[PDB]
């Protein structure tokens, strides 16, 4: 397990759609 | 001690609802070629 609040705080936003981009993580199964 | 410090993210709430609606960087794609569920 690992905190999911850090990434959110340091979240980034694309410079095209003005939306919050999501950096590659790996998986979630 | 460090009174003027924006700890909590400002876009947090904004991005909070956005995430709930899965309204994130919907940018195009560069050659998918199967795999990668989107
Ligand atoms: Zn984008």
């Amino acid at each position: 397990s690992h905190p999911e609040d850090d990434w959110l705080e340091n979240i980034d936003v694309c410079e095209n759609c003005h939306y919050p981009i999501v950096p590659l993580d790996g998986k979630g199964t | 001690r460090c009174r003027h410090r924006r700890r909590q993210a400002e876009r947090l709430s904004q991005i909070k609802r956005l995430l709930s609606e899965k309204k994130t960087c919907q940018c195009p794609h560069r050659f998918q070629k199967t795999c990668s569920p989107i």
